[PDB]
């Protein structure tokens, strides 16, 4: 068609194809990097932050409320809630197809207008993904102290943090908060007649300035002023009510930060706000930290991150870049190698960096991300195959037109077929869409550009002695025993397809491991202080690890309901071609594993930072997979989940196993005896108002120092409050006015209570956690699967053991799959309308990957699923070249047919080829296509010159 | 101030102009391309 | 032109085309089922509520601020608002293209008393109406069961934005006051409330610390029981004074709930999770003896509806063939003509897929099948009998005609995207799936099918007739242009309305009863109403809902009862009655219960009649004015009027009369004689009279409302109100009637403000008769009164959907006529374009006949008519023109004289395949009726006209 | 034209609290506030409709 016209344009088409090139780069400047794509789906979190209450008084009083007030939110997917100590933290995760902020907004629709008791206000928590904690770092100095520290971190870092656009919220861990401490002794204070109630709504009132207006004199009006704020401490220790002690303080530690060596210290987080690109953002951050440490922090004082974003991004450029470099540099020389002349070799090589430049611009201006992890695994040796075969006519043939126009229709032909292959990826949705998605367009986009370049600009540009006639020889070597190693070897692919792993994801390795480390019950965080400086000694110990940081119990923000009893450990490490060691990366976590075995009380998990973020968001919880045991009662779920633990304890696949929840804790419980209080006149409310305020410690008021402010606080003094008997000592005021301790009205004993109660859409259950290692998820899940649903005591309440993780992730994901491959099989076969035959080219390619994967150990995950679509998507080209050309006509095309094909076959396995080297962080994913895709064609290339023109010369004449 | 949206405009039209003065390069195709290119300058006085 | 390649083509059309088959197979099982369109405007209501406050301290400055800011919302067209007893309710609706969840955000934001935004539903979103049943549980455990068992499941159903409870009980703990004790103790209400609610806490003391352990500490204060509350009166469980009462078939007090579909989700698809819900409910959750059971239940008018039109489709189907076979004689080709059907219905199917067409059962009845064929059957007639090696040498003669002809008809069935709001969302499916599916056809009759290779009396007949048109000017001219006027004074005389009667499952009423009844009265009311309505062989359930329920979405008074009837399936009707002979049966029963004034609607239109006009009625008149007295009297005349016009059928005044209020004014200078405030007395009013819930008791996930009130007999008359006493600054005891006025004074009962103009509402419906000629006299008979002016007086309801409707007819009209002509022109068209009024004549023989009218359904009926006649038309005076294009004459029955076949052939498929449309037995034909007599009639009458008047047309024009 | 935007800074009669005072006179400084922005300012105490 155009290809006449295109050859009288030589000049103005390579101009504009320069000039198309310059916007390619440009289009491929101005194009977002992602080294790790937004695997989390779009959820929202809802936060009561209650401080002082106990988790039965949670529960009831707000998560009841709320999850009665949001069930029907319009886009819900998966609703859950964990209720705990003063909190009550409604995680929702919306369907596939849902915005962020449409979600948001019907969310906060449906949890405002509503009620809560102690003065509970239910915000949201920020706008970010799970893989959003983009910039982790510490505030160090050898000579300022953790107050000091904590004071800059609240008043200069973090508000420095967030003026840096895309940066949603900073979240602190550790230091210090600065109260305003009044120390009661409750001695003098049933003794000058007024209680706690009267105090702390007489020092909550004189404190809020007076403004008068405007007064007039002359001609001039002065504003009044009155100036009533309560400023440093001596403006407190000196207010009366009637004619104690007095600090700076902090409320009790939510949590503790450690690190090497560093007991407590001060961290903060960066969140990324949803949809911005991590690196963008990351300049901005950068340039915020060096503004502090150079300018606005005080000298000795340094910023120092120990987990940043850009590193992995580092490390993804590098690798991925590696891979392109050495997969052009090898097709390139197999170029110079096949065709002997440089020239024409660099004529095709350039239709590779050309056509990238027309995929870019595609994406560019179709707002497509580039991803780089679905980009490594790009071919190129699949991109020349059209140019190449518009060589080996002309380069085998001495006007060119002729000979371009000739094999032209039979290349637009095998453009679509191979085109084609590639839409199935387009159907998968959820987290297998961001990672493999991008892939296809460029590669579609690529093939656009591959065949415009091949028909348009490919013409205008005006041992092996051994290997020839071999091959005329097996020609020559039946149609029984031919037809019988073609189905003996296609029931190959069959038992050894049936006998293969079913993963999901090849780990994707990050810089660093995440740890979910587990403590014993109801324990103090200064003993789990001591525990996790424990832990951080046992992993030092180790030469890999670079830092190592401990989060014991929780962040100030409630975005976790975790208890002391809980650790997160951040593990960085050294660069992986640095360590002076032997040890793998599974090899490391097994180590460290059985390091951590050997410490009492410390249940370790293991997995990475941002994946251990979207499997929470996923499942409930952070672990590979889990298993939900509903029930409405606790002591029987409990039981029935100890059963399930032993149970997958026990199975060789479960690496770690264990239940989510912490037991039952202790608690010392202040029941108020109603009718001896009326037979006293003593009233409920003073009671509350004794523990909230006089044991529990409530706030009073608020101080502001120039831009800052702290919490005035009155509770009673230390050496009162210390146990039962003393708590049972303090008194109240009855209408007596004298003396009652609540020890006559009060029954104050030791009971025990749920630690955290883990809702799932009103029908309460109890995660048993569990990582899998070694063992694929089929093998795993055969056994597991089985023997748990059967050995299980039914039924009373609920008790419905069910599961959760990659499970029903894996499971949509296949099922998609193979909704979508059979129906791309007869698209792809009334291309090829004669068509049965090519059509049964196809499971050639199958063993060959399965040999590959059976050799690698390898699974059938997605990844490698993809594998196969590129592989069916190219090695049916072959089939369609080496059938155009083609009882004798055998000899009419195969002889002459052999040398393209084996060019192609080498081109294209042989650019992923440096993508099945591991080593480095971004190859994780790309690596099970090269396995599929090289060795598949290999065998299938093997035997595509053999058996089908022994099948060609087997129809229309038997 | 104004000055902001100055420097936007002009340096926008220090960036987009060769944007065209290419284009129109390309576009003309009947060498003599540059002597009808030169029809702006003249114009410009 | 495209036959060339295509002939050669035949293997791969034939394939591509099974492709398409799959994937049209495969659209239409992703396509959303619609069997009644959401009629519904964008609207949305704010609801400020107050419990237990009066009339007037509820608009005076609550409603009145409120419409100031809101009147500003962008997008708003209609606003409306009521305020009264317990509440002000203030309803917007907006214009078109306004999107939902952008309205009810720009409402929010304007609104920011405590105002808040009603659910996300359409007014025809109701659609599970259910029951608690029993026969050994007690209405307050069947209350419970309701509150914390089945509206929070059915909550989860995904598309339920909402579950509306109506009766039952809500339990309330409640100590029952003697102020005897109350005397000389100094202890007010509001001291006693605030104790008794400040001591409901539970404090925790955060984490004590022994050893390495660290404990949380936990006060407990929470009420748990009335026991609890017990450390003077009766201390008990209780109830609050009753929202309303809800009946049934001999029960008088039972609880219902109502499913409120979400706005723009599927109402089937939601179904379908709501009947798990459900059905969950009855097997696993709910005690035994206690069943959940539906009333109303949106799924069977779904499937009757695709009954109806299922059976409709597949009549029209086998009629076609049936022609087909008749005509060609050869079963093989009448076959490969036919699968023009099936394959352009999956080839719009996909284009319906791709662009979220929904599948409007209502409008996709109202196909005819046989105006799809008549691309390719023209093609068979030319080359089974014409012809008679080549196919499409003989499919060139034909092609100009059926390309240009199919182009006429698609771009005359176009213009229906004209007129928006209710007439569009009715008939926008349709015209998109005909205009697909006609391209398809084009693209199939000449294509696929070029690949694919009693009569006798008629034959001569038709030639005589054609040897009377040589000659006779004058009388051929004569009929042409008397039948003119013929018919342009036969639908000069027709009824016109805006749609017909759309037929439900069942029929809902707004029963009205005498003012200021108490509920007890009310029930018994109610009760008798609904124990004359099940007199009658024909009715299933009837429920009646006397009063207000939970939320607040209604205004409501015992005095006033919506009533659900549901029928017997039509089948099963031993009694011979029509419906609507039914409904008038009903009429007059009803005229014969005293006090039971009763509109007569249905569930579904009643919604966005309301939501439209104002009131549940078909037809309203607003009487607007800022006096109360004189709007009324105004409106007391206009209501006394139109009762007496033969059309209108029920007539009431939507406000209800002002009412007595013992009213309690406070008396300053004496309670400044005697050291008291208006906020003791308020107090005494709210807390101990009204009975105003004072704190809130937890058990378990469930709540209730701890209530401190005086007991019975003690605010019995306004007498024992003004002898209870309250304390003074003296500390000493002081009587009620002291200090305050406590009479009994008449106010209003409900105040309706629209577009910032106080209204009263006469409602009433257009059943019995017309709607052009009823609402022309009764409008006329109107004038007469008004007496001006201190007021002025509007009239509302489906008047605008007429006025709309009319004048989108007027403007669709000449647009079409335009592009007509214009393709018409080149392949004298003024000659064919007059080809509309020989259709037009069936068109409006057969609305007379079968006693019809002229509503938006018929119109688009007459803009499909068009379109077939007119290719006929096209046909005929195209192959007659080349034919030969007196020997001039023997062309009038040569190249017209062999088009007899296929005119007729088309004539009658397009004619057969809306027959079986033409039939009512059955939900879901109530509207493709219309189109389906204007076609059928109007082609009948067309061809005739088509065959004799048109050659002779030809001849007289071309000399 | 040329000028500073923010006006200069206003002259106001501050009225400051003496805590030790209000102490040994048994006062709180809430009063004071009250005293000024009700006495004083004068805020409006309720809302009256017609
Ligand atoms: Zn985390």
């Amino acid at each position: 068609r155009l290809v006449t016209l295109c050859f009288n344009r030589r000049g103005i088409v390579a101009l504009v194809f320069a000039m198309v090139a310059l916007y390619g780069w440009y289009a491929w400047k101005q194009l977002p990097l992602e080294a790790y794509p937004d695997i989390a789906d779009t959820t929202s979190q809802v936060v009561t932050q209650v401080n002082g209450l106990a988790a039965e008084e949670v529960e009831q009083q707000i998560t009841i409320p709320l999850e009665r007030e949001i069930m029907g939110v319009p886009g819900m997917h998966v609703m859950r809630s964990k209720s705990t100590f003063g909190l009550s933290l409604i995680t929702v995760v919306f369907k596939d197809g849902a915005e962020d902020y449409w979600s948001r907004q019907r969310l906060q629709e449906r949890i405002n207008g509503v009620s809560l008791p102690y003065g509970a206000q239910p915000s949201l928590d920020p706008l970010t993904s799970p893989i959003g904690e983009i910039y982790r770092y510490t505030l160090v100095s050898k000579t300022r102290d953790l107050r000091e520290l904590s004071e800059l971190q609240f008043w200069k870092v973090i508000p420095r943090l967030k003026q840096v656009a895309g940066v949603v919220d900073v979240a602190n861990f550790g230091g210090l908060t600065t109260q305003f401490m009044l120390e009661f002794d409750p001695v003098m204070l049933s003794k000058y007649n007024i209680s706690l109630n009267q105090i702390t709504q007489a020092i909550s009132e004189n404190n809020a300035n007076a403004g008068g207006s405007i007064l007039n004199r002359g001609e001039q009006g002065l504003v009044v002023r009155g100036v009533g704020l309560i400023r440093n401490l001596d403006d407190l220790g000196n207010i009366v009510v009637t004619q104690g002690r007095v600090v700076l303080g902090n409320p009790q530690r939510h949590g503790i930060l450690g690190m090497d060596r560093n007991p407590d210290t001060i961290q903060g987080i960066t969140l990324l706000l949803k949809n911005e690109n991590p690196s963008v953002v990351m300049e901005g951050v950068h340039a915020a930290v060096r503004d502090l440490n150079d300018n606005i922090l005080p000298k000795d004082v340094k910023v120092v991150p120990y987990i940043d974003r850009s590193n992995l991004v580092d490390a993804t450029v590098h690798t991925v870049g590696k891979t392109l470099m050495e997969g052009m540099f090898l097709v390139s020389l197999v170029l110079l190698l096949f065709l002997g002349s440089p020239r024409a070799a660099i004529i095709v090589a350039v239709t590779i960096p050309l056509s990238l430049l027309m995929a870019f611009i595609l994406m560019h201006h179709f707002k497509i991300p580039a991803n780089l992890l679905s980009l490594g695994a790009i071919d190129f040796g699949i991109i020349v195959d059209g140019a190449i075969v518009v060589m080996e006519n002309i380069l085998r043939r001495r006007d060119i037109m002729q000979s371009v126009l000739q094999v032209a229709r039979p290349i637009f032909f095998g453009m679509i077929v191979i085109i084609t292959a590639y839409l199935p990826l387009f159907a998968f949705q959820r987290i297998e869409y961001k990672l493999f998605s991008p892939m296809a367009f460029a590669v579609g986009f690529a093939l656009f550009g591959a065949l415009l370049v091949a028909l348009l600009l490919i013409p205008g540009l005006a041992a092996l002695v051994w290997l020839a006639p071999r091959y005329e020889s097996v020609l020559n070597r039946s149609t029984r025993t031919a037809i019988g190693i073609a189905v003996a070897t296609l029931v190959g692919v069959m038992i050894l397809g049936a006998t293969i792993g079913r993963d999901f994801l090849p780990y994707l390795d990050e810089g660093s491991i995440w740890l979910q480390v587990t403590l014993p019950p109801g324990i103090s965080l200064e003993k789990a202080g001591q525990m996790a400086d424990n832990l951080r000694a046992a992993t030092m110990e180790f030469p890999e690890v670079e830092h190592v940081v401990t989060q014991v119990g929780r962040n100030d923000e409630g975005t976790d309901p975790f208890s002391p009893s809980h650790i997160e450990t951040a593990v960085t490490l050294h660069p992986y071609s640095t360590w002076t060691s032997g040890r793998d990366k599974q090899q490391l976590i097994e180590a460290m594993a059985t390091r951590f075995r050997d410490l009492p009380g410390t249940q370790v998990g293991f997995s990475q930072p941002m994946i251990d973020g979207v499997l929470d968001k996923l499942a409930g919880a952070h672990s590979d997979l889990v298993v939900k045991v509903y029930g409405n009662d606790f002591a029987e779920t409990r039981q029935v989940a100890t059963a399930i633990t032993r149970l997958l304890k026990t199975v060789p696949g479960a690496q770690d196993v264990i239940i989510d929840q912490e037991p039952p804790l202790p608690q010392v419980r202040i029941d108020v005896d109603r009718a001896a209080a009326a037979r006293l006149g003593i009233n409920v409310a003073d009671v509350m108002a004794l523990i909230q305020t006089g044991i529990g410690g409530s706030p009073v008021t608020q101080v502001f120092v120039e831009d800052r402010s702290y919490n005035v606080v009155a509770r009673f003094i230390g050496s009162s409050r210390n146990d039962p008997e003393a708590i049972g000592n303090l008194t109240l005021t009855a209408a007596n006015g004298a003396h009652v301790a609540l020890a006559q009205v009060a029954h104050i004993r030791l009971a025990e209570g749920e630690t955290t109660i883990t809702r799932e859409m009103n029908k309460r259950h109890l995660t048993v956690r569990l990582n899998l290692r070694g063992r694929d998820l089929s093998t795993f899940l055969e056994e597991a699967r089985m023997r748990i649903d059967k050995e299980v005591p039914y039924d009373r309440t609920h008790i419905q053991v069910a599961w959760g993780g990659q499970f029903e992730n894996q499971q949509r994901a296949q099922a998609r799959l193979a909704v979508i491959l059979p129906m791309v099989l007869a698209l792809m076969f009334v291309l090829l309308f004669q068509p049965a035959l090519i059509l049964m080219a196809v499971p050639l390619a199958t063993l060959g990957g399965l040999v590959a994967l059976h050799l690698r150990g390898m699974t059938l995950n997605v990844s490698s699923a993809v594998g196969f679509i590129a592989l069916f998507g190219v090695a049916v080209l072959n089939a369609i070249i080496m059938i155009a050309n083609l009882k004798e006509a055998v000899v009419r095309g195969a002889g002459e047919r052999m040398r393209p094909v084996l060019m192609t076959a080498t081109v294209a396995a042989l650019g992923l080829i440096p993508a099945a080297l591991a080593h480095g962080l971004g190859s994780d994913v790309q690596r099970p296509l090269a396995t599929v895709v090289v060795g598949g064609l290999i065998t299938a290339t093997a035997l595509t010159l053999v058996l089908l023109p022994a099948l060609y010369y087997l129809i229309e004449t038997r | 101030g104004q000055f902001e949206n100055q420097q936007r405009a002009q340096a926008r039209l220090a960036v987009i102009l060769p944007m065209v003065l290419a284009l129109m390069f390309v576009l003309l195709f009947g060498r003599q391309p540059a002597l009808i290119l030169m029809a702006v300058p003249l114009a410009t006085l």
